[PDB]
């Protein structure tokens, strides 16, 4: 049997504002590569034969981004199916359009458009297939989690997930989040339903690559109130007397899998991709065929593109990526940051955990720490930036104007904190 | 065996020539999976078995069980189709959505206590509407059943203050209840001269796995006939049809016409089919177009029914304050139907068509619900509105359709 | 001396042999030249004369009151205990050698060490030794509650539901000092377990450990486990 | 118990034979001729390759079968000079196919002699000369003629009736030939998704199925089965699978044309492949 | 056309993602098969056009995986075969193509018998009651030891690898033959080097100056063998020999995911730490005493001549 997959390339949460107001969150570059290309490379490394990309907001931009990619070529082993409609605005709507179109056949994969992973789940696929073969289509969904620590900077407090599963046949009994909860309550029927073994797990990072039967599309057509994945699981776990449909679980301890939801997950997944945690998906490996992203890997995870023309006194000590055509001046100090292609950096500048995209221009004497600079940006001289400062789509920051810690600037007034110009004062 | 034929001009509801589906009878009480046992004890355990499949919508669909109540080598005159629905709220929303639905309500009450399930059943029976009270707590003591009958007589006095005048307190009691239902429940007036509208509730596939190339039966759908008479050979008219969104925009609903090859009920039915029962029609449709519970919610018309496929219906928002007879001992803001918020899913039950729709806009008496699937019932019919309270779809209000956005492709 | 073994008597020798002899044999087989055994007075205050008719090396029998619990008997022998307390009971048929629970008490410097065997939900750490939660389904209004600190310090907690309490404890001196300082405790199996399990969720703290045996099981006060006492003693007391 | 493969005990000049290397010396590689009753030959060190060769063991692979052309033969002296340099890959494939057919004929006659319990090698050689070498001398083709006569006798046993060996030996040889060289069995299975979302959908589906079943040739019935609601399995259990796959493709094309004539889609879920 | 391009793209993606296949001999055989499938289904008039086509395809094949140099030096050996055939036929369309085809055929016959020649010459390098030290896992040194143990009795110390223990399967495969295998960690190498008689290892890539990249931890082992003056044996075939100089080109070591070194369940300290995992290590030629290939034994001061017998200096850039 073939291996189908659906890819929700439109995250329906209003989190990347006003970053997603210009280009969507699945087209942002981690290290000069959009997350669509990362997820599609993960899908071809898995071994799928055909995918179904679903995109609603700015879907023409996603379409023109991925038609010129490696996966739309006729020599690609994994074909794609671009499906465009502005009617759906939820993952359950995507799955009920899948059920209405009858695209999938048996044991299809479910992934978001912003999932970074390198897990081979053929073992979990065979486990799901044997669990469907013995119990006669009782197991419907196999969620996938990664072994992680609760104090890790990858999983934040907004996306921490605590489950309660079985120990010997790993079926999920309870599943919830910690969104503003200091004390957790678990039901009592999970012990009466299974007197053989039960374990509460908080060490599980969610990667949202939960493979599933085509019966979840049927259950989404029946229950219209199920909006997304987590309330669907929370409703299936409490409705066990009718339509039981036990959800099983797989854990990964040697492979990486995560997604993005805000600037914190973006920063953590970018720092993990730069530190080669998602190997083989590596920036110098060039998994997509493009000449503008070919790179070389020196010591201390220093990634250097072509035609950089590095200056005297510049220090690159740890976890530095430089795009193609990035102009770097003298006496710089860059660490734990990614720089886009075609940038211009001044003199006596520091870069601490920043994320600079293509087309930016940083003048001399600028102090940038833990920021995010989007496309075609401009930064003047004598400026000091604070952590968690976002500027999107060619925001110019005037001279002698420091920004606070919480400060997001864009061209849209009510979505961002303010709008900038050649002078930062209004 | 029956002796029906295809020679009929104007049949009646109490016609003994058909003897398949004469009248329908609703059943809503305090059963908690106890009404199916009463329907098996009244009609038969394995009597209703025509085409089984996987249970897709258990709490949303209602099952019809035929009963040929005979009298005196007995003689049968009229048959009763008992309609058992999982959850009384779905049966109440199906009854309070128009006409010719749940003509004979059967109140299956318990002679054990006076809990709130019977109060919610009485509230649903008052919101639906001829009631038929029946005690199922058999094999009790004499004085205990006397005190339970006194408590049920007080509950029936409150019922008779609303609508409450049946009187019935294991096989002998079932036979007495069947005789009382045959002697008390009159024949309801049904329109047989109108066009046949078969609202599908449960579709099945008659083709087995690995069948022959010539012996291939496809599109054996099943539902309920609202009005009219359906004969074999008549070209059916699926009002919803195939809804395809391949044009990258508004979905087009192409009506698929299929000639009705046979009308296969639970028994060996004839060519003519009347209303008031689970009518199963095997037409000349494809197996992929009519899969297991895929063609549900489609009005299978006969003469080109006027109801067009509506995508957005602006109706009159009229929600109740509290739940109909649902109030526990705590009642800590549990029976409190909230207002129609934006982007909220609601189960609009237009007759037998239970479709989900999101509340796109609402202005103070008018709510424009955008339905997920295309519905085609009428332009001003009484449409209900439900909401899942706690893992159960419960009714929240009713209204009348003021406007709609229609679409009809070809 | 490291331990002072105390055998509790709450409402006894009804079986194929004396029910108090098997804990006394389990104590006198390995060490325990000083054994303290309390007497029962709720059912009948005459079991001391029957317990003093045995043939053990050294038994210390004391009279007790009728209306008393386990914590009252811990507080009753407070001026005559100078070391760690190792609590027993009458209905304790244990074919498991108890050296391993003393190893769990000594090696991790635990304040409490108990033994369970295959009502009460016991959540233990993933190593299988240090308990983190325990609760009965009777005195709980909700189903269960779990703090965030015990999930942050211990991200996986394995829960068991088919466990019984063998009433084999190992107490520290400051625990019974707190028990003498707090006289509101009556049942030690419901007080010293739950209050210490709550106080362990504080660095510098206390350690509670438990072993889950898989060889045999204990008995009960009622007649539900009285049929398995003779069938368990006819095949396991031959090697003892 | 062994014999040679052909009526000649020694190969001719420039005749490519199949050998296996047995030992390595300084003068060359001692081999055994598998189709001439394991007589000893020698592949020369100068003839092992067209390139300067440092060691004989770099391309010898003692234990591996190889095709070598005969350069010099001496029946009196017992010297057989072989060469791996002269042989072409086309001649090597021809010698491999000829050795495979001759080994199949040798195994068939060895099974026939084991059924006849002829323990003597001279009686077994007489069975060889009466069964295979007579056809090889009649058709003037060693290896090809005997295998062609046995493939014709597996279908029409009139060629085996001309052998005057014995009454039971001819029947045992015919049974061994029909059990060894007559495995004519194949199953070309294919999946096709033909449907019609129109007025007479099931009627057009049944008409396309009848048109596909009517195109089934003789001794090759294309059996159609409903594996799914939208998918169908068109199997064909017949010999000559190179023609059976073409017949299944023609039936699938006829079914697709009959589906497209009645306004219905017809996708190919699986091509014609052997089971 | 289509089949060739999809096989080339699948080969590039298989070299890009992981180790496909497992053994290097099957990878060399499928590289020969890909090259012969390319040259039998293409058209050329001059040999320089075929040279530039094989150069353009080999640039992509080394850009797919720069650590896997087997495809690179195999493409270079095929290019020198093209150069020798054009030189011997210049001083030519079907005869030249048949000569290249039979040269690739006899190269495959040579490639199939490397391990049996190494096992055949294993008898003149192992004596009885010997202490053998081996790092990592390779089938060449395993066949070496399992053929030398057919007539001799000795002891092998199989040291595991610290990122991923690949020596455990080699230890349980050698102990089935009964060679008294001793297993230890990587930190005891000098702590066992006072008793090791001879070190016999394999490698991943033989460099041009006699140096070698191999599995990590063997540069330390070669330093300890030079300190204790024990001879070093490299059981390596003739397709792991490459002209790529160590300090010339970048991307020498293959860096892999740090989950095998430091797991993801470590805690909050994974943000303020920098974990590297180089799976390969560089060994200079002065710490090597003897190379063992199918043609026999060679000094590390002789590998250049093998270059002059297998590679052209004009093809070193590819
Ligand atoms: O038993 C072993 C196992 O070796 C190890 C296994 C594991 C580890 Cl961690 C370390 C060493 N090695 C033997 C090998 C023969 C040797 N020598 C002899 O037995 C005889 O000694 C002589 C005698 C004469 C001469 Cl010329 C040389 C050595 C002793 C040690």
């Amino acid at each position: 049997p073939p291996l189908q997959a659906v890819l929700v390339a439109d995250s329906f949460d209003r989190r990347f504002f006003p970053i997603s107001k210009d280009q969507p969150r699945v087209l942002l570059p981690l290290a000069n590569v959009a997350l669509i290309d990362y997820t599609l490379e993960f899908l071809t490394a898995t071994g799928v034969q055909e995918t179904f990309v679903f995109c609603c907001w700015k879907a023409a931009q996603i379409k023109e981004h991925l038609l010129k990619s490696k996966w739309c070529r006729p020599t690609s082993l994994n074909v794609v199916r671009i499906i465009t409609s502005e009617l759906y605005r939820s993952l359950g709507d995507v799955l009920r359009d899948v059920d209405a179109k009858a695209l999938v056949r048996s044991d299809f994969l479910l992934v978001y458009g912003d999932v970074i992973s390198n897990i081979n789940i053929t073992r979990a696929l065979e486990e799901h297939r044997l669990r469907r073969k013995l119990e006669k289509n009782v197991s419907v969904m196999t969620m996938i989690f990664k072994e992680s620590s609760p104090s890790h900077p990858t999983r934040c407090h907004e996306d921490n997930v605590v489950v309660a599963v079985d120990s010997t046949t790993n079926r999920v009994l309870h599943f919830q989040k910690t969104q503003g909860l200091r004390r957790f309550a678990f039901p009592l029927s999970l012990f009466q339903g299974s007197s053989d073994g039960v374990e509460v797990r908080y060490d599980l990072l969610d990667c949202h690559i939960s493979i599933c039967s085509p019966q979840v599309a049927q259950l989404f057509t029946d229950n219209f109130d199920y909006q997304t994945r987590d309330d669907f699981v929370r409703g299936l776990l409490v409705n066990e007397e009718i339509l039981g449909n036990q959800i099983h679980m797989h854990v990964t301890a040697k492979e990486y899998g995560a997604r993005v939801s805000n600037l914190h997950m973006y920063s953590a997944v970018c720092a993990d991709v730069i530190r080669r945690w998602v190997y083989p998906l590596t920036p110098e490996a060039n998994f997509t065929d493009s000449t503008t992203q070919s790179c070389t890997h020196s010591r201390h995870n220093i990634y250097r593109g072509p035609e950089v023309s590095l200056g005297h006194g510049s220090i690159l000590e740890e976890n530095v990526l430089l795009g193609s055509g990035t102009v770097i001046g003298s006496n710089c100090f860059i660490t734990n940051s990614v720089i886009g292609p075609g940038c211009h950096i001044g003199d006596n500048v520091v870069l601490d955990q920043t994320y600079l995209w293509q087309g930016v221009r940083v003048a001399a004497g600028a102090q940038i720490h833990q920021s995010l600079l989007c496309d075609n940006a401009e930064v003047k001289e004598r400026v000091t930036l604070k952590p968690r400062s976002v500027l999107t789509s060619q925001v110019v920051v005037g001279p002698n104007i420091t920004l606070p810690e919480g400060s997001v600037i864009s061209l849209h007034p009510p979505d961002a904190e303010e709008d900038e110009d050649d002078g930062e004062f209004s | 065996l029956t002796t029906l034929d295809v020679t009929k001009l104007t049949p009646l509801s109490h016609e003994v020539i058909s003897r398949q589906a004469t009248i329908n009878i609703g059943t809503i009480g305090h059963v908690a999976h106890g009404k199916s046992t009463v329907v098996k004890a009244i009609s038969g355990v394995h009597t209703v078995r025509f085409k089984n499949e996987l249970e897709r919508n258990i709490t949303i669909k209602l099952g019809y069980a035929n009963a040929k109540i005979y009298k005196l080598n007995f003689k049968l005159v009229r048959h009763v189709s008992f309609v058992d629905c999982p959850g009384h709220d779905i049966l109440m929303a199906t009854m309070l959505n128009g006409a010719a639905v749940m003509d004979a309500a059967l109140l299956l009450i318990a002679g054990n206590e006076s809990c709130p399930q019977p109060q919610t059943s009485e509230h649903l029976a008052a919101i639906e509407i001829h009631i038929l009270i029946l005690q199922n707590k058999i094999d009790l003591v004499k004085e205990s059943q006397a005190k339970e009958q006194y408590e049920q007589i007080l509950a029936f006095v409150q019922g008779t203050v609303a609508e409450g005048a049946p009187i019935i307190p294991l096989k002998y009691n079932i036979e007495v209840v069947c005789e009382y239902i045959v002697k008390k429940i009159p024949v309801p007036p049904r329109d047989f001269t109108s066009e046949p509208r078969l609202i599908v509730i449960r579709s099945f596939d008659v083709n087995k796995p690995g069948c022959e190339v010539d012996d291939l039966k496809g599109g054996v759908a099943g539902g309920s006939i609202l009005k009219g008479v359906l004969k074999v050979g008549q070209e059916i008219e699926v009002r919803p049809g195939i809804v395809s969104k391949a044009s990258e925009g508004k979905l087009m609903c192409k009506p698929k016409f299929s000639k009705i090859v046979s009308l296969f009920a639970e028994h060996n039915d004839l060519q003519y089919a009347a209303p008031g029962g689970l009518i199963g029609v095997g037409t000349k449709i494809d197996p992929t177009l009519c899969r297991a519970d895929r063609m549900v919610g489609q009005v299978l018309g006969a003469v080109g029914a006027l109801p067009e496929i509506f995508t957005e219906l602006e109706i009159s928002y009229f929600l109740l304050r509290r739940l109909l007879g649902v109030r526990t001992e705590g009642d800590k803001k549990a029976a409190k139907v909230q207002k129609l918020s934006k982007n909220e899913v609601l189960m609009v039950n237009i007759g037998s068509l239970s479709t989900g729709g999101r509340v796109s806009a609402v202005k103070a008496d008018l709510g424009k619900i955008v339905l997920t699937n295309p519905v085609c019932t009428e332009v001003g019919e009484k449409i209900a509105l439900s909401r899942r309270v706690e893992k159960h779809w419960r009714l929240i209000g009713w209204g009348q359709i003021r406007r709609g956005v229609t679409i009809k492709p070809t | 001396m490291e331990f002072q073994a105390v055998v509790m008597a709450v409402g006894l020798p009804v079986g194929n042999k004396p029910l108090i002899w098997y804990p006394l044999n389990l104590l006198e087989r390995v060490g325990f030249e000083e054994v303290i055994v309390v007497t029962t007075r709720d059912v009948q205050k005459a079991l001391c004369a029957e317990f003093k008719m045995k043939m053990k090396p050294d038994i210390v029998c004391i009279p007790d009151d009728a209306d008393m619990g386990t914590a009252d008997s811990l507080r009753y022998i407070y001026p005559k205990l100078k070391t760690d307390v190792l609590v027993l009971s009458c209905d304790l048929i244990t074919d498991v050698a108890l050296h391993e629970v003393v190893d769990l008490f000594r090696a991790y410097d635990a304040s409490l060490a108990m033994l369970m065997r295959k009502r009460d939900f016991i959540g233990v750490d993933s190593t299988g030794k240090r308990l983190l939660f325990m609760a009965n389904e009777a005195d709980l209004d909700e189903e269960l509650v779990i703090k965030g600190s015990i999930l942050q310090k211990h991200p996986r907690i394995r829960f068991h539901t088919g466990l019984v309490d063998a009433h084999l404890y190992c107490l520290k001196k400051y625990i019974v000092d707190f028990l003498m300082e707090n006289g509101s405790i009556t049942s030690i199996r419901s007080e010293l377990i739950p209050y210490l399990v709550r106080k362990q969720f504080s660095l510098k703290s206390l350690d509670i450990y438990s072993f889950i045996k898989e060889a045999n099981t204990l008995n009960l006060a009622p007649y539900d486990a009285c049929w398995n006492a003779c069938r368990g003693d006819r095949w396991e007391d031959l090697s003892r | 118990l062994s014999c040679r493969f052909y009526q000649h005990k020694f190969p001719e000049v420039e005749d490519v034979v199949m050998v296996n290397v047995r030992s390595i010396a300084e003068m060359g590689a001692y081999v055994s001729l598998l189709e001439y009753n394991n007589i000893e030959g020698m592949i020369l060190l100068s003839e092992l390759s067209r390139r300067r060769i440092r060691s004989i063991n770099k391309l010898i692979r003692i234990g591996r079968n190889e095709c070598v052309v005969v350069i010099r033969v001496d029946k009196e002296k017992g010297y057989i000079d072989l060469s791996k340099r002269r042989v072409s890959p086309e001649e090597a494939i021809k010698c491999e196919d000829k050795f495979t057919k001759s080994k199949t004929v040798y195994s068939i006659l060895r099974h026939v002699a084991e059924v006849l319990e002829y323990t003597k090698d001279e009686q077994l050689e007489s069975l060889f000369q009466r069964t295979a070498w007579v056809f090889d001398d009649k058709y003037k083709r060693p290896g090809y003629g005997a295998y062609d006569a046995f493939k014709h006798a597996v279908s029409d046993p009139s060629i085996l009736d001309s052998l005057d060996l014995n009454e039971d030996e001819r029947e045992v040889l015919i049974n061994n030939i029909n059990r060894r060289l007559t495995p004519q069995a194949v199953k070309i299975r294919a999946d096709i998704e033909v449907a019609c979302y129109g007025y007479e959908g099931i009627d057009a589906v049944k008409e396309a199925l009848r048109a596909g079943l009517n195109c089934s040739t003789e001794n090759m019935p294309i059996k159609i089965n409903l594996i799914a609601p939208p998918r169908y399995v068109m199997t064909t259990t017949t010999l000559e699978r190179t023609e059976g796959l073409s017949v299944l493709s023609q039936a699938m094309a006829v079914i697709k044309e009959k589906i497209e004539e009645k306004r219905g889609v017809f996708n190919v879920q699986m091509e014609p492949k052997v089971v | 056309g289509s089949e060739l391009s999809e096989r080339i793209e699948s080969f590039v993606e298989t070299l890009k993602r992981g180790g496909g296949p497992r053994s290097s001999e099957e990878m060399a055989r499928e590289t020969l098969g890909l090259l012969r499938q390319i040259i039998t289904d293409h058209r050329w008039s001059n040999a320089g056009e075929l040279m530039e086509l094989i150069r353009r395809e080999g640039r992509r094949m080394t850009a797919a995986q720069p650590s896997e140099t087997t495809v690179g030096n195999m493409v270079r050996r095929v290019l020198k075969i093209i150069r020798e055939e054009y030189g011997r036929l210049h001083g030519h369309y079907a005869q030249l193509q048949s000569n290249i085809i039979e040269a690739i055929n006899e190269l495959l016959v040579e490639l199939e018998g490397t391990m049996e020649n190494i096992a055949a010459q294993a008898l003149e390098h192992i004596h009885s009651n010997e202490v053998i030290m081996t790092i990592g896992f390779s089938r060449t040194v395993e066949a070496f030891l399992k053929e030398a143990a057919r007539k001799r009795k000795f002891h092998v110390i199989v040291a595991e690898c610290a990122p991923f223990c690949q020596g455990h399967e080699m230890a349980v495969n050698l102990s089935k033959a009964g060679i008294e295998t001793t297993v230890m960690t990587d930190a005891a190498i000098f702590a066992v080097m006072s008793r090791v008689n001879k070190v016999i290892i394999g490698t991943k890539t033989i460099l041009a100056n006699g140096a070698l990249r191999a599995v990590t931890g063997t540069h330390t082992l070669a330093l300890a063998a030079k300190h204790h003056s024990t001879p070093l044996i490299v059981c390596a075939p003739m397709f792991k020999l490459s002209p790529q100089f160590p300090n010339e080109e970048d991307s020498f070591h293959k860096f892999v995911a740090p989950e095998e070194v430091l797991p993801f369940t470590e805690g909050d300290i994974l943000e303020k730490v920098s974990v590297h995992c180089p799976v390969f290590d560089y060994v200079p030629p002065e710490l090597i005493t003897l190379f063992i290939s199918n043609i026999g034994g060679n000094a590390p001061s002789y590998i250049y001549r093998l270059m002059s017998e297998l590679y052209h200096p004009d093809d070193h850039v590819l």
